[PDB]
RNA sequence: GCGGCCCCCUGGACGAAGACUGACGCUCAGGUGCGAAAGCGUGGGGAGCAAACAGGAUUAGAUACCCUGGUAGUCCACGCCGUAAACGAUGUCGACUUGGAGGUUGUGCCCUUGAGGCGUGGCUUCCGGAGCUAACGCGUUAAGUCGACCGCCUGGGGAGUA
């Protein structure tokens, strides 16, 4: 669980790590992995793009099936895999036939739980559903958006997605940011809230750690001159301006949700 | 081994769907261990308040003495099958006759 | 006088219906021991009873509601 | 014009005012006259009587509606309903039951701190 | 709550009998304590006090006026 | 709660004959069991106050026998401490 | 301190007849544990109410009461605080000393002959007898007559402050 790093040295000072024993002491399964380059925030043209990206560790792609396009047969889970490309541990469920797979491991999930997929299975924690037979007041997690697409809400640690309300072809979800949308009720989801849910706890303590996660420093602007950014310069930390990104637009209060052809799915914008 | 008063409704319509599902709710019990003491089927009959927009739902009263654990997973299928629409599982001394 | 020690009950019983709706006033409130005279355990009895069956639709909660 | 000859008849009394809101069966508001437009400001907004002016124009007010027979619901506390309820037959009327229908929660939330003074 | 006028039945009967319905149900005495917010303390101390009104009219009532004035 | 047929097996697991249930021995066995049973509960719900108060009690109970025990017949008492399996 | 209903886990007390151990008891410095509300910590929630705050009044003035708003907080989980008029302002255990009315929860006998009367328990509320007390009052639940052990007080203020 949480537990708190004792003072000897100042980035031992202030780091509370997250132990946990039910993870796979091991190297994981090979089969599913695959390579996986990092990319310091450059395209195909070469330049940065997005900025404070490059470094940290070297990581391996663990295929992950959201799908869940196997059905009616039962599966158990063998393991859990501290997965370094997410927040959630994932657990390598094993199905009767044969075959071993990496799904999201929910909350409630110990090693020789028994899952099953399909329209059929139960209203267990870890059973892939469609959104028609999942009652309303449920909380969910991993949901489709497209009837087959594989699952795109609800994939953090610890999040969760309540199914509010159903209008005949339409299952009104209430997001976890507070955003309300109708989804197809013949796309698939999974029963459950997502594992580790402590994962907000960690607070990394040094430099060191945000600069091995992967992440680059970041350099304010009021410090940078006027050609590199439009808060430059001045004679001692002079601001004077109303905050902008460094490309005009201005930040910290404008709304630029600007897709237009989906807005038919939002019942409510966040509050 | 306890004795359970199990009051529960059903839809006004699917008095079709009832009585079979009372026999695998036989399945729920005897299976195991359960002895249903009473099957006192009131029927439908008229709701002071509409739950769910309707009057006149369909009480079935059934009492059992069974293990607890079984009645959980009971519980498990009262909450989830679509049909049943209010269900209390009461605690009694004995299990009992008359109506 | 009461009705319950006069009867001999071990238990106000909710099913009992006839009673059940003579003992409430028509605006669906429990009329007290105090005017009544029902003795106190059959009181809490009868009023778990009353509890337990407006729960079941077999007693109005108020009168006035839809 | 829209003939609709029964109805019902809303009579929201606090200690401050009284809206008298007569209906149709459906919930279809026709017109109010409440105790504090007709003049009546202030202290004699909350006199009997001026439930009395409220529902003497109420009535008056709903003339091509040709409500003939009426239900009284009656809803709060405070000098309204009797004075009302008496000057709606006063003003010509067939008043067929008569209820009150104040909303009482159930211990459900707090209600505001004590006046001191 | 409600009251039901029937045929052949004067109103002004109907109006008192409104009247007997509002007094018995409680409509003016739980809104009366449902204005503003009693601590529990406050309403223990209503609760008590009453119960000393109770008995200190009662045994008053019962064994002082057993004897006359004049 | 401990109940009668336990009591019934353990009361002919430690007493004189069927009967005898006010000995000692007797009464730390019960005492044992029911704190077992109870150390089986309060691993969960972690806050039961109440409960804790009994528990406690019967803990300071136990521990009157056994030092009573201890003063009178200490041959008896060490045939306790190694059948029942406790520390002191 | 605990307030709708139901289940799951669980402490304690009381009553009946007995059966069993045989003084295993009482009190407790230090120690430990529980300890309303307010308050703190991190994370969720946030309807109503509402410190702070703003505005309108009242007033000589009104950063108060009154009115219209309203953020912490109230709520849940996990840790901390360790205080109150934490109040029957009444330590705990045990014993003895006439009464009447009541409440709650049992149980025994006689006839359930009929909503019964007849006796023994537990907890609890009111008035009063002897006795005590500065008086007020307490009065079988004593502040009566006693015994054991603990805590505490020594004029008011300084101050439960340094």
């Amino acid at each position: 669980a949480v537990v708190k790093c004792k003072p000897t040295s100042p980035g031992r000072r202030h780091v509370v790590k997250v132990v946990n024993p039910e993870l796979h002491k091991g190297k994981p399964f090979a089969p599913l992995l695959e390579k996986n380059s990092k990319s310091g925030g450059r395209n195909n043209n070469g330049r940065i793009t997005t900025r404070h990206i490059g470094g940290g560790h070297k990581q391996a792609y663990r295929i992950v099936d959201f799908k869940r396009n196997k059905d009616g047969i039962p599966a158990v889970v063998e393991r859990l895999e501290y997965d370094p490309n997410r927040s959630a541990n994932i657990a390598l469920v094993l199905y009767k036939d044969g075959e071993r797979r990496y799904i999201l491991a929910p909350k409630g999930l110990k090693a020789g739980d028994q899952i099953q997929s399909g329209v059929d299975a139960a209203i267990k924690p870890g059973n892939t559903l469609p959104m028609r037979n999942i009652p309303v007041g449920s909380t969910v997690h991993n949901v489709e958006m497209k009837p087959g697409k594989g699952g795109q809400l609800a994939r953090s640690a610890g999040t969760y997605v309540q199914i509010v309300a159903r209008d005949g072809a339409y299952v009104t979800l209430r997001l976890r940011s507070g955003e309300m949308r109708k989804v197809e009720a013949d796309c698939r989801a999974t029963l459950g809230e997502v594992g580790n849910a402590e994962h907000m706890l960690r607070v990394l303590g040094k430099a060191g750690a945000a600069r091995w996660r992967g992440v680059r420093p970041t350099v304010r602007g009021t410090a940078m001159n006027p050609v590199d950014h439009p808060h430059g310069g001045g004679e001692g930390r002079n601001f004077g301006k109303h905050p902008v990104t460094p490309w005009g637009v201005q930040t910290k209060g404008k709304k630029t949700r600007s897709n237009k052809r989906t807005d038919k799915f939002i019942v409510r914008r966040r509050s | 081994m306890r004795h359970y008063e199990i009051v529960f409704m059903v839809h006004p319509d699917q008095s079709e769907q009832v009585p079979g599902m009372i026999e695998r709710y036989t399945a729920a019990i005897t299976g195991a261990e359960g002895k249903i003491h009473r099957l006192e089927d009131w029927g439908r009959r008229q709701l002071a308040y509409p739950i769910n927009k309707l009057h006149k739902a369909h009480y079935v009263l059934m009492n059992v003495e069974a293990p607890q654990e079984v009645i959980d997973e009971l519980e498990t299928t009262f909450r989830f099958n679509d049909a049943v629409i209010r269900s209390m599982v009461m605690r009694t001394k004995h299990a009992v006759t008359e109506a | 006088f009461c009705r319950f020690t006069a009867e001999g009950v071990q238990e106000i019983d909710y099913k009992d219906i006839a009673t059940l709706k003579n003992y409430i006033t028509e605006s669906g409130k429990i009329v007290p021991s105090r005017i009544t005279g029902t003795r106190a355990k059959y009181q809490r009895q009868l009023a778990r009873a009353i509890k337990r069956a407006r729960y079941l639709s077999l007693l109005p909660y108020t009168d006035r509601h839809q | 014009r829209k003939q609709v000859s029964d109805g019902v008849a809303h009579i929201h009394a606090s200690f401050n005012n009284t809206i008298v809101t007569i209906t149709d069966r459906q919930g279809n508001a026709l017109g109010w006259a409440t105790a504090g437009g007709s003049g009546f400001r202030g202290s004699r907004k909350s006199t009997p009587f001026a439930a009395q002016v409220a529902a003497e124009r109420c009535a008056d007010a709903v003339k091509e509606y040709g409500i003939k027979n009426l239900e009284v619901m009656v809803k709060g506390p405070g000098p309204g309903r009797e004075s009302t309820i008496r000057a709606l037959n006063a003003a010509g009327f067939r008043i067929t039951n008569i209820t009150d229908v104040t909303p009482i929660p159930h211990n459900g939330c707090r209600p505001p701190k004590k006046r001191r003074v | 709550p409600v009251i039901k006028v029937r045929e052949n039945e004067p109103f002004d009967v109907a109006l008192r009998r409104f009247k007997r319905s509002c007094e018995k149900a409680g409509v003016l005495a739980e809104v009366r304590r449902r204005e503003f917010y009693e601590k529990p303390t406050t309403e223990r101390k209503r609760a008590k006090a009453s119960a000393v009104k109770r008995h200190a009219k009662k045994l008053a009532r019962e064994n002082a006026r057993r004897t006359r004035l004049y | 709660s401990l109940s009668t047929e336990a009591t019934a097996k353990i009361v002919s697991e430690f007493g004189r004959d069927a009967n005898d249930t006010g000995s000692t021995e007797v009464q730390v066995a019960l005492l044992t069991a029911q704190i077992n049973h109870l150390q089986g509960h309060f691993a969960e719900h972690k806050k039961d106050h109440h409960s804790r108060r009994g528990l406690l009690r019967m803990v300071s109970q136990r521990r009157k026998l056994l030092d009573y025990l201890k003063r009178k017949d200490v041959a008896r008492y060490t045939q306790l401490i190694e059948r029942l399996g406790l520390r002191r």
